[PDB]
């Protein structure tokens, strides 16, 4: 059974999920496992919220997992954890050894093989190849699809893929059976899920994800099969499952993922249910922010006709003045308006610029 | 497209080029651009050698 | 002066919940978000 | 032990390092037999328990915001009597055990209460008695 819970940002999805798991803890404390699957950075946040109840103040039946911890768990049972683990640096070290010997076979990167920054670039590309379920053989396949067709840029491309294919297929052979890749757990999890039984008859919730890698995808649809119930929380606006979103619509990401998921659940003949959240939950007391969220996309955007309080833009002489000015604001909020530090959050597109100063 | 468009100093363009075709010449991707100071300080060193 | 009273209290202010600001939220007993 | 090894839940060394007797012994103890025969059972049970900050840190006395104490209950089993707790400890004892018991009791004294606390508060049931097993000599003590 698959449930699609969708709506715009601040519609109350996450709360709705938290409360449910909580009542479910309230009703059957020792019931079948409840798996809350969120992004890695959202884990500790939900752990604190779930356990926040007057009744229980904690949980046993329910657990908060990222794709990693979930894999780690299922594996401490189904097996594979005693297998040695390789760090990204350990892979690069291996790679640099490979680039050496197989160097002379490169059709393009022969000159770039030397540079120490080329090992990190390959390591990142191979990582991406696993996450997207593309084996060395696959890369090999593609590498010769662009071979002997004349679009310069295609030829060049097929050459890179050829070189990568080598280092790739040569890494696989050096890691065969005796070493474990960081991105190997998800594939290992996906194929161990079927015979992991304590996840059978289990209710699971996914939330906080905009997209899913083919590898992560391979885990979800394998959960859709063996799990009793699964709910997908997606931030979007009445997405369609017959068409992928156009390039220029706000919910391209989440809308895309819904479409795929829904189709996978369709071919997998599951009982499907829908929940569309319309009204605002987060912004009911804040009209401005409620407007910003609603009119964010439309070019035929209606100007907000009301007073300014919640929303404000501000310019500083420099990042110091900026942080230093925000620092006093936070103090004004806590001391005057009676907030708590835990209610404030400051975001930076490039945190590296403010990190030191902050 | 304004964010993906090429509008910048010539140096800013050159950088985009180097990043893309670095493998044609001898240049380490992730290469760093030294300010005119440390660069000169390196000149002084190699010179003395 | 006009602000003679406010300046006095803000410099003598304190964070009511301060003594909990340094305490780790999660604490394990035997994930980078917890402590021992 | 070998199945684990095959499935890679045990390193080649870990395998050779296991003392089978000390493992089989438990199931010959009373607690063991009880664990076997039961209505319900589960192991490796993860939990998170919200507590007032004070309950752990006495030092600071003012703020009572709840913090999360998280752990894993080794074993829980249910009989026609009630719910029982089980934990296996590899502590070194024999080197009698009569004198070690008091010390061991106080070593895991705090931990076990948090376990039962977690169960009692969260599950809204109660834990009657708790057993600890020790691989060295294959002993047992109740709290």
């Amino acid at each position: 059974g698959a449930e699609f819970l969708v709506g715009r940002s601040g519609s109350g999805k996450t709360k709705l999920i938290i409360n449910s798991i909580q009542d479910e803890l309230r009703r059957a404390p020792f019931g079948k496992p409840i798996i809350f699957l969120v992004p890695d950075q959202m884990t500790f946040l939900m752990e604190y919220e779930l356990a926040k109840t007057p009744d229980m103040g904690g949980m046993i039946r329910a657990q908060v997992f990222s794709f990693s911890r979930l894999a780690w768990r299922v594996l401490q049972h189904t097996g594979g954890m005693s297998r040695p683990f390789l760090t990204s640096t350990g892979v690069q070290m291996l790679l640099r050894k490979l680039i050496e010997e197989h160097k002379q076979e490169f059709k393009v990167y022969q000159k770039a093989s030397d540079k120490s920054g080329f090992t990190a670039q390959v390591e990142r590309m191979l990582t991406e190849f696993k996450r997207y379920c593309l084996e060395p053989e696959d890369i090999r396949r593609m590498a010769e699809s662009g071979t002997a067709s004349e679009y310069r840029g295609e030829r060049v491309l097929s050459e890179k893929l050829h070189d990568l294919s080598i280092l790739y297929q040569q890494m696989e052979k050096s890691l065969a059976d005796q070493y474990l890749h960081s991105e190997d757990y998800l594939t290992l999890l996906a194929e161990h899920i079927p015979l992991a039984e304590d996840i059978k008859g289990a209710h699971i919730y996914v939330d906080g994800f905009y997209q899913f890698t083919p590898q992560e995808f391979r885990v979800l649809e394998q959960l859709m099969v063996h799990a009793e119930h699964i709910t997908f929380s997606l931030t979007a606006d009445k997405p369609s499952y017959e068409r992928e979103p156009h390039e220029l619509e706000l919910f391209r990401m989440t809308g895309k993922t819904y479409y795929r998921l829904h189709q996978k659940a369709k071919e997998l003949n599951l009982d499907i249910t829908y929940k569309e959240l319309s009204g605002t939950e987060r912004h009911t007391k804040t009209p401005e922010l409620a407007h910003l969220e609603a009119q964010y996309e439309a070019r035929p955007a209606i100007p907000y006709a009301e007073k300014q309080e919640a929303l404000t833009v501000m310019q500083a002489a420099n990042r110091r003045a900026e942080l230093e000015g925000i620092a006093r604001e936070i103090h004004a909020l806590v001391r005057e308006k009676g907030y708590r530090y835990k209610d404030v959050a400051i975001l930076a597109r490039q945190p590296e610029d403010y990190k030191d100063m902050v | 497209l304004l964010n993906r468009a090429s509008i910048s100093t010539l140096h800013s363009f050159c950088l985009q080029v180097l990043k893309k075709y670095y493998y044609l010449i001898d240049l380490d991707p992730g290469f760093r651009i030294a300010d005119q100071t440390e660069g000169e300080l390196i000149g002084d060193e190699v010179l003395d050698e | 002066f006009a602000f003679d009273e406010k300046a006095r209290e803000q410099l003598s202010w304190t964070y009511p919940h301060q003594e909990v600001t340094q305490i780790r939220t999660k604490q394990s007993v035997s994930d980078e978000y917890s402590g021992r | 032990v070998h199945r684990l090894y095959e499935k890679e839940l045990l390193t080649e060394e870990q395998k050779d390092a296991i003392d089978i007797e000390e493992i089989v012994q438990f199931f010959h103890t009373e607690i063991g037999g009880q664990l076997i025969g039961a209505k319900w059972k589960d192991r490796e049970i993860p939990f998170s328990l919200a507590l007032p900050a004070k309950e752990i840190y006495p030092d600071a006395h003012e703020a009572d915001e709840p913090l999360l104490v998280q752990g894993i209950i080794d074993c829980l089993y249910e009989t026609e009597d009630g719910l029982y707790l089980l934990a296996y400890k590899s502590d070194r004892i024999e080197g009698g055990f009569e004198g070690a018991a008091p010390i061991l009791k106080k070593r895991y004294e705090t931990q076990i209460q948090l376990y039962t606390k977690a169960v009692e508060q969260i599950a809204k049931t109660k834990v009657k008695g708790c057993a600890l097993y020790f691989f060295d000599g294959g002993h047992i003590l109740t709290l």
